This record gives structure tokens, C-alpha cells and sequence, in this order.
């Protein structure tokens, strides 16, 4: 005498919506949606990013003097540049299929760079100390790629050259190249003798041959000329001939390199730390189990679905009263 | 509000009561005192959770890396990909609208069946022995002490009275 | 058909009432009238039209233009297109078809819900002082006249009586 | 939900086997398990069709996935994973919800009907018969065969102590 | 004397659907599913499209003497084209890259065209008078585009031309040009003299230099040689340099120009009128705030998700009887 | 005498699952994943599949002598191609887009291969008989492709030839051809006597000038020379023109073809069977009408969205005790 029947009350002001009403405050209530970041770039699976910093994948492989101090880590989950890194090709030119290989690139479970055409022993027939340029500048003084060679005449002299590497690596190796196309006719005898040249490059899936496209071209970096960047891969067992009496930019560092495919590329200015995560933005890091989230529709790894909603609310609790 | 208990024929809710959502508040000689029903609340509590725990225990995503690069002469698969970005932002960001819209609904119903359930289970436990005020409180029509109530709030209540 | 209520133990509907979703048919000597009750039908209108205005408000959309044009060396990234338009079609038709099947069950039993607690509402008022016909309808044990209804509709309804 | 099913009445009858809800009568004549027909038949009609449109509104249309690309295409080889991965999620994910919430909404709705039976007949005859809690009925008058009848009939319209 | 419960009902027949029951009559009811058009190509954001009536892009851009009437339009939403517009390259050929093209031409917020080379005081060593084809007729009389400059020899010479134009507009420059591939080597030292020739164009960004195929191609249009059209965007501030030894096309009218990217291209007969629309189709313009619509798959602004659905009616109130 | 009121209760073991409650058993239940398919390959629309068994797209429409057995069927609904076909391209080289081919021939409606140039009388100043190799071998002694014809010089002399084909099919007509390119100079006079040589083919939208690569590729197939493969359609009343001075691998067999676009290619072990079915998978086909499938995401008709979920099971009884 008597009994009352009732329910819970506190003096929580947690909201929430429902079809039929709007703003209902109730006892409680958690989050569906993730709605915060660390800002740090962190490791992805185990492995930490390929960070570039002052330059871009192009001046990274290629070897531009700048990158000089970036390239040894064996592996990578997925690959940062910054958007005010622009030290890439150095050298005006066409980077052919480059976001392809940039995609190639992402990631990457073994990455050894090795001496493919040793410089001093490999080019007997030809100047490999002349290639150098004010457009790629080393110390003030001229310099090149790191990783191509720019073979010139000796003395008056350029004889048909071909060369060749046979992949005994256990692995992919990724080989890059350079075909150069000279202002006028005469830095074309002055460079390669012959006035009419051509190169060529063939593997077992690879064959392509070069015609030199003499001509001036507005001034890019105090250049009227071009140099045009090539790429391929060879296969284990498999070896690729080079071929040319003229205007080909040989390879001089190769990378044996295995791929696992599946990642991307991340342009951000966020620093990158030490740290685990599973999910990944151009903005920070995601540590959540929660199956959406607002920070970023760009994202690496296994995410949350990105959604528009500014809050997800939903209700676990009763009303409050 | 589906069940007419919860902000129905029982206006409000119990701020002292704080052991479970649902109980009860006995006013006999001994006292009066606010106490939570253990066992349904132990069971909603059970069950919400297990909501919870699947609409986030079911979204099983894969990984890959969105967002990808194209050049000038390729804005066309560049919109194609624009295109296939913004088609699962429409297509999550409604559904997940509202799913919670629903789920939202649906929780608070689900607190006023137990609530309703709660009042019934008892309203005819003790059918004559007591009156109906209408404002989910009984009124007893002998002396139910401790021992009394401990017997309704129990399940196990006898009636041989008057 | 969930609660028992419309098209339940009340079979019918009334073409005589038209002020309301919900209501009463007194029947005294001051005479028969149809009223529906304002509350209720009022703010069942508040919650179905914020229904509506959730299953539309909540979708918003991206400003894009669907629709690429490829040439005859294109045709696998045009099938690529084509499966992504083809794909948000399947999502899209299944996803508005369900959600239009599943939201008119509950608004019907959303209706069902209001009629039934509407009852309970009045039943519990005056227990004895009227009995229970099974029709929905009540018969009253005493003179109840206009102002004797309207304390009954008005949720104020006093017990010293028989 | 409704209180009834595993509710107040806490087990079912594996006697009964003509429908989901039933009665099961004891008086002199003897005692028999009797499913009722009407409620039974009309769940029967509304569960098939909930069935046949959670199937028969999925119409999809004649695509080939699976597209075919070199080792030069692997961006928009990547972007067509995209697309077959985003509709794996999508499609994962809402027929898994599909399921949880339609799985809910129907053991409600068994209960809503079993409810909705005892009420039926509780609301037939009011003082003719007591509660006994455990969604039983004990008459306070001889009820026959056809008796019964009359109750699971709906047509139990003469009062009678 | 009583009281009696109840419910609403009406002569209302809307029939809907639930999950348990089909075709229920109820008391109210409303549309989810919009399938209303006006028929009409509408402005989009606030400004009209562009409509090309009897030609296509190529005709278009390029001058083709039918698309001589208006289209000065300084901006335009997206692009109409009639299924039975045919007015484009008189002179067979293949335009590159076209289709990337027009999705660059689709939506533009700023485009004037200027006469990049001017045809008088351009050319003074090649003949810009003789280069017409009964290919490109105005009035049964021969002609050729508007836009380019088909220059051949001044009497038994043409000497080594060489163009440039730097881009001082604000904005971008579309440069189209040409490459004519004679069909017999007589035609071509008919028309340069030279039988060895190339053209070579070149910017900061683009450079190729093509070599003319002189065959014998089926006749099309009454022509067995053939024009490949060219084009390229000059950032400001760049140049781009013309030079050739025969063969060119060369600009005449070039196009300053600012895109806002994210647009499309229609191709119907509907009627273009002076009308507000948050979303077109190639049918006509939907003026509806309804979430869903079956109206047209292709879509062009802010629109509803295009649905098979044939009637999606929501309902509002109760069960009628 | 009492009357009580209570539900259904079986043997049933059927579990489900909801959003409060795990594993609760059930009196009735259906399932909505499909899981079972009856691992043959059977007819799609009502067509069979085109089954190349040994041989994959390449060996087949070009004739290597392995897919002699193949081909005759006038259409089919898609393509079968097994994990260990490798009879393709049996002299080494590149098949220009290719993908974009198999594509095209991954349905067809009409498909009948016709004698374009017939050898016999076509090329009365070549020799049409010394055009085999040891790459492409037919019982130990070398061969070629069935559908190509490889010129070579008739005795000291390769006169410029020059056929043409005009499409008087009611349909596309599918032309191959083939560019060879020597390894060296010497085998390239021995072959085409003149040292500069070009071939041009040429319609009413193709057009293309190539010319002869030489140089030492690795062997493949003991070959260090190469051939790359082309092909296009030619439009009903159209024409393509062949002209050469060497080097040129002629069409012999070409093909009258109408495609109903909209199929794909198979890659499986899965025997083909007279079966019909609406929806093919690698695995087998689905006979289902169920909403999902959990068989496999890569399918061909019109089937159930394939889902990860192990099984989705959807209670229609009542809980059972
Ligand atoms: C058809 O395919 C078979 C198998 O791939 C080819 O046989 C191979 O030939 C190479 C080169 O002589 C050998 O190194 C392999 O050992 C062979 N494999 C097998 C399984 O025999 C054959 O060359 C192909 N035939 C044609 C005409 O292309
Ligand atoms: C009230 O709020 C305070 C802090 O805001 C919190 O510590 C306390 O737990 C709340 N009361 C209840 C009953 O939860
Ligand atoms: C109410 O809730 C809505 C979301 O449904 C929110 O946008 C708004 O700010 C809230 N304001 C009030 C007064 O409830
Ligand atoms: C991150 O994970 C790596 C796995 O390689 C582990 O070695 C490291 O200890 C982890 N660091 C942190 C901070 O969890
Ligand atoms: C990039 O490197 C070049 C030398 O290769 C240097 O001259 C230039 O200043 C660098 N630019 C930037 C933005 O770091
Ligand atoms: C314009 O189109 C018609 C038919 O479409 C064609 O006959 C005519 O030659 C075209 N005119 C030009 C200049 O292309």
C-alpha cells in the first residue's frame, strides 16, 4: 500500500532523432560515427609509408640529384608525397605512363636498388662523364639523374651500342630509360654524331623503337630540348635489350622489386609518426570499430564507410522526464 | 508512445530509481523505496546491446585504397571515378540516416512494451486483491509489507485474500 | 491488424467523422454526434508528416552529371560506366522499394497503435461505471449528457459517481 | 513485444499441428488440440507474402562483370575493384540487416497474433469464465463440443451463468 | 446512452503496400517516385546551354561553314546536341583525343574566341587563299573551317614556316590545328612542294612532331586523302610555337577560355526554352523535391536517384473503409 | 472445463538471428542466400558458350594450327577459355588492343569467316608459300596462321602491292593483318627485297602507316624477330585497302560478324554441358530466385547480388520451445 510502476531518469541532455520525432533528449546514447583523427601518417599493415618529402615519385626513381637522400627502405604500405614537393624530372620531358607506375609503386613488399649497367665497365664505346646539365643542378654545379646515365660521343665517334641485362633476380625488376630529343640538328651530330638515329628497347613482351623528334621547343627550365622518360617491367628469367646509335639515356641503376598490389598514394603535408593503424586519410589516422565516418572520402586500408551525416546518435536509453 | 506506457498513462520517469530502467517504488509501513526491476532490465540490457553490436558488427569492409590519380587527357574516367565516389556517399549516407531514424523508433518502443509488459504481469498477478488508480500505481486492499512485495516483484505470489 | 484494433475488434470505420484520424460517436438524449478527438489525430499528423519529411529531407544529393562518352576503342571502360549505373539502379530500386514496404506496415500499425491506446485510454477511466460491449464501444450505467462526455474525451473525467 | 509468446505463456504445443495458434479444450466430452483456422490461414497468407517481396522486388539487370585489363591499365583496373568491392559492402551489409530487423518484425508478429487470439476470446466472455494467468480460461458453466465452438466461432453471442 | 471509439475514413481509393500486405486502401497518401517532366532543356545552375542545332563539337570548334550562325555564348551549363546533327569534319579524318574534348568543352564559365594567327599578317610566304575543298561547301561553292588556315605553297615555295603565339589571356587557350595527309606524292609537292616534309608543334607541356602518310585512302566525301585535327591547352603565360616545312593546318581562331569542370553533354530533340531547373534529362527538366525519380537514367545537376520503380506511394494515413 | 489459448511447437532445429537476439530457434524459416550451383557451364540466353578449349582468343580468330578443331558455331553467348590454354600467338609479338577485341567477340549474333582474299588469285606477284616458321608448328613441320598469309618476295623481287576489300556484307566485318619485323637487315632483303620498306592500311575510319622495326630481340619461341598483330571492323558498304612494299602479313580468312554487346569471357576448368541457365559463374550456374549468392562476385546474366554473408536465414514461424 501501495506500489508505483516507473522507469529511469538522470540529468543527461543527450539528443536524438527518430522518424516521428526530432530532438528527443533520452537517458542514453552512443556514437555511430567517427568524427576524429590522430593527424599523424601512420603505418599501415606493420609497415610504415614511403615518404618522399621534397620530391615526387618521378625524381625519386629517376634519381634527380635532390632526392638524394631518401632511398633505401625495403618495403612500404602505401606511398606520401607533399603537395610543395615539385623536384621531379628535372630535365623537360614526357614521363610515359607515369601514374600507371606511380600505381605500380603504391606499395611494395621488396624494393633493392641494384647497379643494372655498372658505369664504368659497361659503356667502353662512348663518353659517360659529359651527360650533364644546368637543369639538373648539383652544387651549383651541373649534374643528372642518379640512376640514368646520359651517354654521349666520343670524340666524333658514337658506334651503334647494345647491351643487354638478363634478370637473374627472383623477382620483377623495374628498369628505366630516357630517349633524348635534341633543339637542333647540330647539338644533334655535336652529342651523337650521326644525324639520323634511332634507339630501341626489347624484351620478351617489350619492343619499341625510337625515333628522335629534332626541334625547338619553348624554353622549360632553360630548355629547348626534351627528354622523354620510359619504363618497364622484366620478368624473372627474362632480359631486355638496348639498342641505339644516338640520343638514348641508359639505365644505370635497376630495382629488383616484388609487389603487393592493392594501396595508393597519399598527398598531404600531415607528419608521419610511429604509430599502428588500420585505417588511413590524407588528414590523420582512424583507430575506430565504428561503422562510419566523416573525416575523409580518400582513404587506405580497411575503413569505415564515409558518410555526409554531421552526427550519428543513436539511442540506447529511454526518454528523460 | 506505441504502447501507451512511457509518456502514456505513465506521464514520467522515476530520477531516484537508478539500479535498472524499470521498476517499481512500494509505499507500505515499513517504507518507501525505489527498486529496479533485476531481472527485465538485465534483459533489455542484454538485447539493446546486441542491437548495438550488430549494426556495427556487420559492416565488413574490404581493404582498398579510394581515390585515384589521372591525368589532364583522362577527366573523363577522372568524373567516371568522381562518379562512383559520390554514388557510395549518397547511398551510405541515407542508409545509415536512416537506419538510425528507424532504430531510433524502434528502441523507444521496445522500452514501452517492457514497461506495459511489466505493468501486466503484475495487474494480473493480483486481480481483486488491489485497484487500478490509472496512473500505473496500484492500490492494495490489505497490508503488503516487505515480504508482501518481495512475492509480486517475485513472480511467486499467492492468493488466498481479502 | 498489430494491435488488434482497426480492422480488429473494430471492424469499420466511420465515413461520419471528418475532423480527425481518430475519435468518438456519443449516443445520449441531447442527441448522436461524430467527434474526432483533437490531440490525438493532431499529433499523430505531427509525427507521420516528420515521417515524410525524413524520407525525403534525408537524401541529398551531389551536383554530377551521369553519363560519359567513350569511342569504339573504349568499350571496356564504357561497360565499366554502364556497371556502375546499372549497379546504383539495383541499390537504389531495392532500397526505395523495401523502404516503402516496410514504412507503410508501421504507419498502418502506427494508426493501430493510436486507435487501441485510445481505447485503453477511456476504458480505464470509467471501469465500472460502464460496460464493455466488445465493439469498441462503451455502455454507459448512468445518465451521461454533453458535458458528461465532454469530461470523458477531455481526459478529466471524475469517479464520484453511479 | 506483445507479452505473449515465451511470455505468459511460456511453452508451445507440439500436440497442435494444423496451425501456428490454436486452443486446446478440456470438458467431458474429452480433451483436443484445434488450431484456429482463420488466424492461422491469414498469417500463413501475409508471412508468404512478406517472403515474395523481399525476393521478388530485387530485379536486376543482364551485366557482365568482370572486365579485362593490361599491365598498364592497373589505375582503372583498381577503380573496377572499387566498384565490385563497394557493391560487396553495400549489398553485405543491408541483406545482412534485412534479415535481423524482418527476423524481429516477424516473431512480433506471431506474438502480436497469439495476443490479439487471447484477447479475442477474454473480451467473448467476460465473467462466463476466469484467469487463470497462463493464458487458460476455467469456465464457470458446463461448456460442450459445441460450446466451444461457439467460442473459437465468434459467434459466443448468449450469455449464460 | 454510450460512446463508441473510433477512426477516420473517406472515399479515398490510394492504394499502397506494405511488407505483409498488398494493395490496402487507405485514407492518405503521397508520391515518393517524381515521373514528370517538363520536356524541356532548361538552364542549370542560372545560365543556358549551349545548343549546336545542325552540327556536332567538331563542326563546331572547328568552323565548319554550316555552324557559321551564333553560339557567341561567353559560358554555358553543358551541351546540346540533335540526334541528327551531322555537320563536323567535311574533311574526313580522325580528331584526337576528341572525345576528352568535348568533356573539357562541356561546361565553361568563361570562352571568347580570338583570332590567334591573323590570316593576313601571318602568313606572307605561303598561299592562304587556295586552301579550300568541295569537301567543306558554303553556297555549292568550295570552302573549308572558319577557324583553320589550310596554307599551301606561294608558286613552286614553301619555305620552313615558323609561328608562335604566347598566351596573355587571364585563362587557358584552346589551340586547334591540322595535319593533311595528301593521298599521292604528286598532290603533294602540288600543294608543298617539298616531298619530305614535317610539321612540329610544341608548348611547355606538349611537343610532337608528325610526319605525313601520303596513300591512297577510300574516298569519303569525295576525298582520298585525309586531315587529322589536333588541339592542346596553353596555361597563361605560356607559348606555343607552330613550325613546318608543308602539311599544316594551321590556327586561325583560338578560344580564351575558364572551365568549370563537372558537366556533360545531350543529345536530344527536345526544345531548348528559357526556363529554371535544378536537374536535366535528355526527356526534359524535373522540378521536384522527391528522393527518387523514373523519369531518366542520364541526369545532369542536383537531381533524384534514377529508380525501376514504377509507383512508390507512401502511405500517410489509416486503413479505409 | 476450461479454455486456453497458446502457438505452435515442433522438432525444428532452424536458427536465426535478430537485432536483441542471437541464435533463437524457430518453428519455420527460408533462406535468402543461394549457396549451390550445379558446377557445369551451361547455355545463357539460349545460346551456348563458345568453348576454345586448347586455344585461347588469339590462336583462335588468327588460325594457330592447334585451333584447327575449333570454330565454326554462328554465335554464341559468351566465351570459355581454360586456367591451360596457352595456344595463342605462336610467333612472337603484340597483339594491338587486344583485351578491347575479346571484348567485342565476347558475344556475337552472326559470326560466319569467309575467304577475304582468297590465296590463290590475289597474289599473283608474291609467293604466298614460303610464309611459314618453325614457331608455329603443325605435326613437326612448320606452319602458320590459318586465317593470315605471310608474303614473301617472289625471287629477288617484292613489287609494292595494293588489294583492297569492300564490305558487301549486311554486316561488320572482323580484318586481321600482321606487320613482321626482321631481326636483322640481312633477313629483311631476304625476305622483302628492298631495305625501306612501309605498309598502310587504310578504311573509311582506320588509317595507319607502319613501318618495319628491325632490330635483336631475346628469342621467344627461338625467334628474335617479332610480328605484331592488328585488326578492325569494317562497316557494311565500307572498304579497307592493303598496300605494302614488304614486310606485310595479308588476310587470307576475315569474318562477317554482328555482336550483341553486353557478355563477357569465362576462365575455367568447369566442364560445358546442355543446360540452360539465367546466371553463369565460373564455379557452375545458379538456378536460384533468391535475392544473394555467396558463390562467386564475378557473373554473366542476370543474377543475385553476390554477398560475403555465410547464410541469411529468415525466420517465417514462431519461436519454438
Ligand atoms: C601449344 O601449347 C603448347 C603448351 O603450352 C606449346 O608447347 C610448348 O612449347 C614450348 C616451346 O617449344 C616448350 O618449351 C614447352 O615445353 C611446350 N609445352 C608443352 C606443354 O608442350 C606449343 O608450342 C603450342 N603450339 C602452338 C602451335 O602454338
Ligand atoms: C550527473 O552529471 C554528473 C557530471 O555531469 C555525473 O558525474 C553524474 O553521474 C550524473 N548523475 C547521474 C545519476 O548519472
Ligand atoms: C533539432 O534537431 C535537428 C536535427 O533533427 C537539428 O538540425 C536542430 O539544430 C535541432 N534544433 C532544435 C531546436 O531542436
Ligand atoms: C605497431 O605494429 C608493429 C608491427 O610491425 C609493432 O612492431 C609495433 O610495436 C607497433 N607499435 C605500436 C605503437 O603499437
Ligand atoms: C628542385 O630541384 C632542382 C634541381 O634539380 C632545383 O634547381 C630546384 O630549385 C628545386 N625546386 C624545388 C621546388 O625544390
Ligand atoms: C551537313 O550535313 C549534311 C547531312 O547531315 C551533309 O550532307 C552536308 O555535306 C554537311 N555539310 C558540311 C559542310 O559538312
Amino acid at each position: 500500500d501501495t506500489l508505483c510502476i516507473g522507469y529511469h531518469a538522470n540529468n543527461s541532455t543527450d539528443t536524438v532523432d527518430t522518424v516521428l520525432e526530432k530532438n528527443v533528449t533520452v537517458t542514453h546514447s552512443v556514437n555511430l560515427l567517427e568524427d576524429k583523427h590522430n593527424g599523424k601518417l601512420c603505418k599501415l599493415r606493420g609497415v610504415a609509408p614511403l615518404h618522399l618529402g621534397k620530391c615526387n615519385i618521378a625524381g625519386w626513381i629517376l634519381g634527380n640529384p635532390e632526392c638524394e637522400s631518401l632511398s633505401t627502405a625495403s618495403s612500404w604500405s602505401y606511398i606520401v608525397e607533399t603537395p610543395s614537393s615539385d623536384n621531379g624530372t628535372c630535365y623537360p620531358g614526357d614521363f610515359i605512363d607515369y601514374e600507371e607506375l606511380r600505381e605500380q609503386l603504391s606499395s611494395v613488399s621488396s624494393f633493392e636498388r641494384f647497379e643494372i649497367f655498372p658505369k664504368t665497365s659497361s659503356w667502353p664505346n662512348h663518353d659517360s662523364n659529359k651527360g650533364v646539365t644546368a637543369a639538373c643542378p648539383h652544387a651549383g654545379a651541373k649534374s643528372f639523374y642518379k640512376n640514368l646515365i646520359w651517354l654521349v660521343k666520343k670524340g666524333n665517334s658514337y658506334p651503334k651500342l647494345s647491351k643487354s641485362y638478363i634478370n637473374d633476380k627472383g623477382k620483377e625488376v623495374l628498369v628505366l630509360w630516357g630517349i633524348h630529343h635534341p633543339s637542333t640538328s647540330a647539338d644533334q651530330q655535336s652529342l651523337y654524331q650521326n644525324a639520323d638515329t634511332y634507339v630501341f628497347v626489347g624484351s620478351s613482351r617489350y619492343s619499341k623503337k625510337f625515333k628522335p623528334e629534332i626541334a625547338i621547343r619553348p624554353k622549360v627550365r632553360d630548355q629547348e630540348g626534351r627528354m622523354n622518360y620510359y619504363w618497364t617491367l622484366v620478368e624473372p628469367g627474362d632480359k631486355i635489350t638496348f639498342e641505339a646509335t644516338g640520343n638514348l639515356v641508359v639505365p644505370r641503376y635497376a630495382f629488383a622489386m616484388e609487389r603487393n598490389a592493392g594501396s595508393g598514394i597519399i598527398i598531404s603535408d600531415t607528419p608521419v609518426h610511429d604509430c599502428n593503424t588500420t585505417c588511413q586519410t590524407p588528414k590523420g589516422a582512424i583507430n575506430t570499430s565504428l561503422p562510419f565516418q566523416n573525416i575523409h572520402p580518400i582513404t587506405i586500408g580497411k575503413c569505415p564507410k564515409y558518410v555526409k551525416s554531421t552526427k550519428l546518435r543513436l539511442a540506447t536509453g529511454l526518454r528523460n522526464i | 508512445g506505441l504502447f501507451g506506457a512511457i509518456a502514456g498513462f505513465i506521464e514520467g520517469g522515476w530520477t531516484g530509481m537508478v539500479d535498472g530502467w524499470y521498476g517499481y517504488h512500494h509505499q507500505n509501513e515499513q517504507g518507501s523505496g525505489y527498486a529496479a526491476d533485476l531481472k527485465s532490465t538485465q534483459n533489455a540490457i542484454d538485447e539493446i546491446t546486441n542491437k548495438v553490436n550488430s549494426v556495427i558488427e556487420k559492416m565488413n569492409t574490404q581493404f582498398t585504397a579510394v581515390g585515384k590519380e589521372f591525368n589532364h587527357l583522362e577527366k573523363r574516367i577522372e568524373n567516371l571515378n568522381k562518379k562512383v565516389d559520390d554514388g557510395f556517399l549518397d547511398i551510405w549516407t541515407y542508409n545509415a540516416e536512416l537506419l538510425v531514424l528507424l532504430e531510433n523508433e524502434r528502441t523507444l518502443d521496445y522500452h514501452d512494451s517492457n514497461v506495459k509488459n511489466l505493468y501486466e504481469k503484475v495487474r494480473s498477478q493480483l486481480k481483486n486483491n488491489a485497484k487500478e488508480i490509472g496512473n500505473g500505481c496500484f492500490e492494495f486492499y490489505h497490508k503488503c509489507d516487505n515480504t508482501c512485495m518481495e512475492s509480486v516483484k517475485n513472480g511467486t505470489y499467492d492468493y488466498p485474500k481479502y
